[PDB]
RNA sequence: GCCCGUCGCUAGUACCGAUUGAAUGGCUUAGUGAGGCCUCAGGAUCUGCCAGAGCGGA
RNA sequence: GGACUUUUACUUUGAAAAAAUUAGAGUGUUCAAAGCAGGCGUAUUGCUCGAAUAUAUUAGCAUGGAAUAAUAGAAUAGGACG
RNA sequence: UAUCUGGUUGAUCCUGCCAGUAGUCAUAUGCUUGUCUCAAAGAUUAAGCCAUGCAUGUCUAAGUAUAAGCAAUUUAUACAGUGAAACUGCGAAUGGCUCAUUAAAUCAGUUAUCGUUUAUUUGAUAGUUCACAUGGUAUAACUGUGGUAAUUCUAGAGCUAAUACAUGCUUAAAAUCUCGACCCUUUGGAAGAGAUGUAUUUAUUAGAUAAAAAAUCAAUGUCUUCGGACUCUUUGAUGAUUCAUAAUAACUUUUCGAAUCGCAUGGCCUUGUGCUGGCGAUGGUUCAUUCAAAUUUCUGCCCUAUCAACUUUCGAUGGUAGGAUAGUGGCCUACCAUGGUUUCAACGGGUAACGGGGAAUAAGGGUUCGAUUCCGGAGAGGGAGCCUGAGAAACGGCUACCA
RNA sequence: GUGAACAGCCUCUAGUUGAUAGAAUAAUGUAGAUAAGGGAAGUCGGCAAAAUAGAUCCGUAACUUCGGGAUAAGGAUUGGC
């Protein structure tokens, strides 16, 4: 998803209070703003390079990331910058002394730093609430790959 | 009255949820202000926690800022040609944030040919002093120059008017001016 | 619920107050102030239950209405006021002094101080600050905001005011071998050294504490009060001084030595 | 019974919501509005009683109203208003002209008088004095205390020179 | 010896059943829609900056 | 402080954990259910021990463990190190 | 605190139930009832209906007293004691009651506010504003004349107050900015004029640190030991921010910056009722603190498939923008995307379902209950709507409907 | 031209304006209209009559030979510029 146009909505997409003026000639046009999410996690260098906008990139947008911080392996990325991951997990029943397999469906934003694909496991930092479902946002990427390559062509 | 809850709506499942509870102040949302051009006339909303707020509707005239010049003066708002939420607050010449106006250019025009002399478009003795001191800088951009001749420049509203009462913002410049400018006959 | 809550039923009354389940419906419930509704002592429970000097709440008014009672210098004449920890509460009749403070066992103590040690606290920095103007303000557990400070004093310090105006007159730095004094938690009451702190970004830094008797436990560093100097506190300590003898070393201690 | 509230312009009996500051309505809470009965302000064969105020007077005194007269209740009370009652200016001292009521309890007939509001003492000056005294006062002990400052940090910034030579 | 099913007397329970049956409770399309609130107006009379006049306030 | 780190289950320890309830120490409510009192002289001007402790578990956080059980890696080398 | 006994056969050992036995912080009932201490109690049915009474009022030396109130004597020709009424203020959002609703709801433990509001308490914080020996009316109580069968119903007329209503003066030093009358040709310099508290809205600049050095371009700072040269003054917090804080250009039906009250009355002369000054009350903007609030992260519920697909008429999932709110967020709105849940049981149906603390039963494991003394949530016949306020979608507040 | 249309209504080309006539406007008729409130009580019987009506979008039961029932039922909408 994203990954073009930067200027498709009928709003002029830009970074608040972050200005180029345009009497002092500038070579690089975009002037653009960034910082470290903090909690030891890179702000990941296609957030500098790139030339997107969203304010929902915990690194270039006005989103900060706290709480709880999350682990868990994507099963849908049908949304464009929003995701939702299959964190499955065991459930202890004490009559029985056994687990039971369960799982929750967190949808996720996924800022467009990231090229984030089906079966990837991902690292999700909590933030504000976003949309209605999504109180988190994705932070780092674990897989990259996941048996793409092993897919090969006859000779 | 309006409510901003999310116990009405759907489960993320979408599943029906039940009535719980009722209504709460707190929950509260409010009209739209819906402000619009010509003679001020401002009702003030005491909101929670005492709090005024201030309606905007019908509000002539606005504090824009010069965003490369550093400067600001109030002017007039002439119209609105551009909106990106609905076109309809364009027809009707309604005020709202990110909205794209016109002004007035006339306290830029006499503000700019002060400090400059140019003379857009188209004696004192420490005055050709600073002004000399001065140009250089003169050069502006084509594109909010040639505004000038018209007489209107393009501005944005950078504020909430019927939030603060307020309509303010900063003209149009460089690359979202070049952009309005592309859907603004891209549309017209 | 439509408000804020003006009673307390005297059983979620907070049991640092040591109060009778019978005898009454409600707790009297603290005021808003310098201290939290947790942890606080109103007078009420001190000019009654602890000091036995007030017999009703009828007295404890009658008696607060004399201006007797007063706490850091300042009269104090509301009968739930919310005192607290380093809290110096000075009758004028009497001639007595009390620093308000932990014992081991979690509650606060009733401890006599100088005339003279009644005229300082100690406050623990809850944030350090640069106020308008350019001002950096220091605010203090008990809610003292104090201006001009030391810039070496930083958060989770500790620092001693004057009482009749509110200058800082000495800082303690919050560093490895400092007496401390521990406010919350079980461990509360327990007293001083701080062998480490384990970082934890992303909140509550771990407290290793070692006494005097080389006995050795961990708090948050929320907890953690600095009181001075490896041996030497800055204030007075009450009996025991914070030890937390095991509940048979208490009772070879009562099974002994006091009365037969 | 029921009143006339003007502005209707009805013959009729209508019910309205009725507020704060405004007549046959005396609120009994704060904010609370009551749905009342309000008789119509246009005159009609079915009112028992009217209202009426003489704006001039006629060739035929009248037993109970021209011929007889009324005191008022109250004398002025505010300074400037028995000033401007009197018309004193403000020289005049009005302290004997407030007004004085007789009343006798058992022969022993007595007097008393307002107290006028707003009246300039010199009381009132000690605090007016005091006002313009504290703020100045405070003033600038909060700037001497920003020189405590400003010479606590430099002097701290000449410790951390003079460390250098340490270095 | 045990023992089965129809038939027949008595009592109880449930079922199917015309009545386009009935009742209770809860959601709901459509139609109508009190009311307060927001807003556009209005302006009983009453003030603002003794013939009289302008444009803001109640 | 920079630069990176395959991810799990489990088990250790800890911090944070309302009272009342419960288990339970202390105290002779005259016994007792209770209650958290009281107990000592110099009983005409005071002294003084108390109001312990434990349980709290599934999840969350912090930590020692590396067995059992999952998980990923180099094969059309698009491999590892410098 | 690990226990069985009786009942199928002519007898038998089994299966397997019935019955016996035991306890119940479990209700009911019946017989019987002397004493001390302790004390549950119209929850279960019907959150069904209600006669009457009562359950929320409130004043200090200290916001307003001319009661035609009482009372003094005792100093008060302005007032002063005491003080009904009325204005002003605050409270009335707590308490108390009940469990109707409610099954991812509430709740519990655990998080979040770098997502917000908060009277009050506590601690700080105000020289800057254009008659100042202090500026204006407009009113209750009251007075009198009234209407109605009828209520805490009120009309007309005449008074009079404020910490109510509404206005409106004030104060040091210095500094940095802009403009700038003149003379001046030089790297050029200038009297004098305005602006500058705080709050509001916007935009722009600072808010550094990741180890070291160089040419050029425009603007333009501070020193000349006259060619040139040049900072080790700012450096706050967090895991992390556009944070705290600061500065520049303007903006505003300009927020605030005392027109207030109780006690005392003491200095200081150049003797003007001159100029000062004590102990504290009530206030006032901002910040903190506390009392709260609202959302909020992870994980956790009973029966049911004779409920398998569910959600998106008309928001369902997501994006962008605005509107709205205290604030985030499909909270609502425009355009846009086709998404979100489920056999790991969605969705639906049921619950004689509020959830938790806890309760009973005592090998362990379990089973069963919790309306109910504590916490949390809901509601005040049913629904919605709203005023007041810091706080209510209040019901011993109002408005409407249905009953 | 309207319109789905060779419907109906109006028109062009063409072709008629032919059917005893005048004057009145009672009853009773033939043919066509409308009636307050009630709503089949009229009647062998709703006979007659009234109500319905097009399109676009929403919605649609029993039952069934699974083809149907179906325009089921029941709704909303409609001009001009
Ligand atoms: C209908 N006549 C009877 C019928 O009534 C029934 O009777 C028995 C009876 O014979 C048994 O009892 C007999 O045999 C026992 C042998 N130990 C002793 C007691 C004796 N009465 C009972 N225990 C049970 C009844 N249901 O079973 C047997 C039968 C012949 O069918
Ligand atoms: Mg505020
Ligand atoms: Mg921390
Ligand atoms: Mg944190
Ligand atoms: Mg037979
Ligand atoms: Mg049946
Ligand atoms: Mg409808
Ligand atoms: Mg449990
Ligand atoms: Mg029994
Ligand atoms: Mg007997
Ligand atoms: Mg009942
Ligand atoms: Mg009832
Ligand atoms: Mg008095
Ligand atoms: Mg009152
Ligand atoms: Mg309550
Ligand atoms: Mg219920
Ligand atoms: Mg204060
Ligand atoms: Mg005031
Ligand atoms: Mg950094
Ligand atoms: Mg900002
Ligand atoms: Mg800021
Ligand atoms: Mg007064
Ligand atoms: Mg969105
Ligand atoms: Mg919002
Ligand atoms: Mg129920
Ligand atoms: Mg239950
Ligand atoms: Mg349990
Ligand atoms: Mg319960
Ligand atoms: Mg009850
Ligand atoms: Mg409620
Ligand atoms: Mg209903
Ligand atoms: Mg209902
Ligand atoms: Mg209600
Ligand atoms: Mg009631
Ligand atoms: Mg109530
Ligand atoms: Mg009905
Ligand atoms: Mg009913
Ligand atoms: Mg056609
Ligand atoms: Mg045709
Ligand atoms: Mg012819
Ligand atoms: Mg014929
Ligand atoms: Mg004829
Ligand atoms: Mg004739
Ligand atoms: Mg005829
Ligand atoms: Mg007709
Ligand atoms: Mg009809
Ligand atoms: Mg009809
Ligand atoms: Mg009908
Ligand atoms: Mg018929
Ligand atoms: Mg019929
Ligand atoms: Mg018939
Ligand atoms: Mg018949
Ligand atoms: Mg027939
Ligand atoms: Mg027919
Ligand atoms: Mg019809
Ligand atoms: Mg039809
Ligand atoms: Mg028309």
């Amino acid at each position: 998803s994203t990954e073009l146009t930067v200027q498709s909505e009928r709003a002029f997409q830009k970074q608040p209070h972050i200005f180029n003026n345009p009497k002092v000639k500038t070579s690089k046009r975009t002037k653009r703003w960034y910082k470290n999410a903090g909690l030891g996690f890179k702000t990941p260098k296609t957030a500098i390079e790139g030339s997107y906008i969203d304010k929902k990139c915990p690194f270039t947008g006005l989103v900060s990331i706290r709480g709880k911080i999350l682990t868990g392996t994507v099963v849908s990325t049908k949304m464009h910058r929003t995701i939702v991951i299959r964190r499955a997990y065991l459930h202890y029943i004490p009559k029985y002394n056994r687990y039971e397999k369960r799982h929750k469906n967190v949808p996720v934003h996924v800022s467009p730093a990231f090229r984030v694909q089906v079966g990837d496991i991902v690292t999700v930092g909590q933030c504000r609430p976003i949309s209605k479902t999504v109180r988190f946002n994705v932070v780092k990427v674990s897989a990259a790959a996941g048996k793409a390559n092993k897919q090969f062509a006859k000779f | 009255g309006i409510s901003r809850d999310s116990r009405h709506k759907r489960s993320a499942t979408g599943a029906k949820r039940a009535q719980f509870r009722k209504k709460r102040k707190f929950e509260l949302g409010r009209q739209p202000a819906n402000t619009k051009i010509g003679a001020k006339r401002i009702h003030s909303v005491r909101t929670r926690g005492g709090n005024k707020k201030y309606r905007a509707l019908r509000i002539e005239t606005g504090n824009f800022s010069w965003a490369s010049e550093g400067i600001s003066k109030k002017t007039r708002i002439a119209g609105v040609v551009y909106h990106p939420s609905n076109n309809e607050l364009v027809r009707t010449n309604t005020l709202t944030k990110a909205a794209i106006v016109q002004i007035d250019a006339t306290p830029f025009r006499q503000w700019f040919e002060a400090h400059y002399g140019q003379t857009l478009g188209k004696k004192s003795k420490n005055a050709e002093r600073k002004w000399a001191a001065r140009a250089a800088s003169a050069k502006i951009e084509s594109s909010v120059e040639s505004q000038f001749s018209a007489g209107r420049l393009y501005a944005c509203i950078s504020s909430r008017p019927g939030q603060s009462g307020r309509c303010d913002g900063y003209i149009l410049e460089g690359e979202e001016l070049a952009f309005y400018l592309r859907r603004l006959t891209a549309k017209k | 619920a439509r408000g804020p809550k003006k009673h307390l039923k005297r059983l979620a009354a907070p049991h640092h107050w040591l109060l009778d389940k019978l005898s009454g419906c409600y707790a009297p419930r603290p005021s808003a102030g310098p201290h939290k509704l947790r942890e606080s002592l109103p007078l009420i429970v001190f000019l009654r239950n602890r000091l036995k000097y007030a017999l009703n709440g009828r007295e404890v008014k009658a008696i607060l209405m004399q201006r007797h009672v007063k706490v850091d210098g300042k009269v104090r004449t509301d009968t739930t006021y919310p005192a607290g920890f380093m809290d110096v509460i000075t009758l004028d009749a009497t001639n007595e002094n009390f620093r308000l403070v932990y014992d081991v066992k979690g509650r606060f103590a009733v401890h006599r101080i100088t005339d003279e040690e009644a005229s300082y606290k100690l406050g623990k920095v809850k944030k350090v600050q640069l106020g308008k103007k350019g001002v950096p303000y220091v605010v203090t557990h008990d809610g003292r905001t104090i201006r001009y400070p030391d810039p070496n004093i930083k958060v989770n310090d500790t620092v001693k005011i004057d009482l009749a105006s509110g200058k800082i007159t000495d800082f303690i730095k919050f560093d490895a071998g400092k007496l401390v004094y521990v406010t919350g938690g079980r461990n509360l009451g327990r007293i001083g050294t701080i062998v480490h702190k384990e970082r934890h970004d992303g909140g509550f830094d771990l407290v290793h504490i070692k006494d005097s008797l080389d006995n050795t436990f961990v708090t948050r560093l929320n907890n953690v009060f600095v009181i001075g100097e490896q041996g030497k506190p800055y204030i007075s300590l009450p009996k025991g001084k914070g030890i937390k003898l095991s509940i048979a070393e208490e009772r070879d201690r009562r099974r002994a030595q006091q009365g037969l | 019974g029921f009143p006339m509230k003007q502005g209707v312009l009805l013959p009729t009996r209508i019910k309205l919501l009725l507020t704060k500051n405004v007549s046959c309505y005396r609120p009994r809470r704060d904010g609370e509005r009551k749905r009342k009965s309000v008789r119509g302000a246009i005159v009609g064969p079915d009112l028992a009683v009217l209202a009426l105020v003489i704006v001039k007077k006629g060739e035929q005194e009248l037993e109970g109203l021209t011929d007889t007269t009324v005191p008022k209740r109250l004398g002025p009370k505010r300074a400037n208003n028995i000033r401007k009652f009197f018309g004193l200016s403000k020289e005049d001292d009005v302290r004997d002209f407030v007004i004085r009521r007789e009343v006798t309890k058992g022969e022993k007939t007595y007097t008393k008088a307002p107290k006028i509001q707003r009246l300039v003492t010199p009381q009132r000056l000690q605090r007016k004095r005091h006002q313009r005294a504290l703020k100045v006062r405070n003033a600038q002990a909060q700037r001497e205390a920003a020189a405590e400052y400003a010479q606590l940090l430099a002097k701290r910034l000449s410790e951390r020179k003079a460390e250098k030579a340490e270095i």
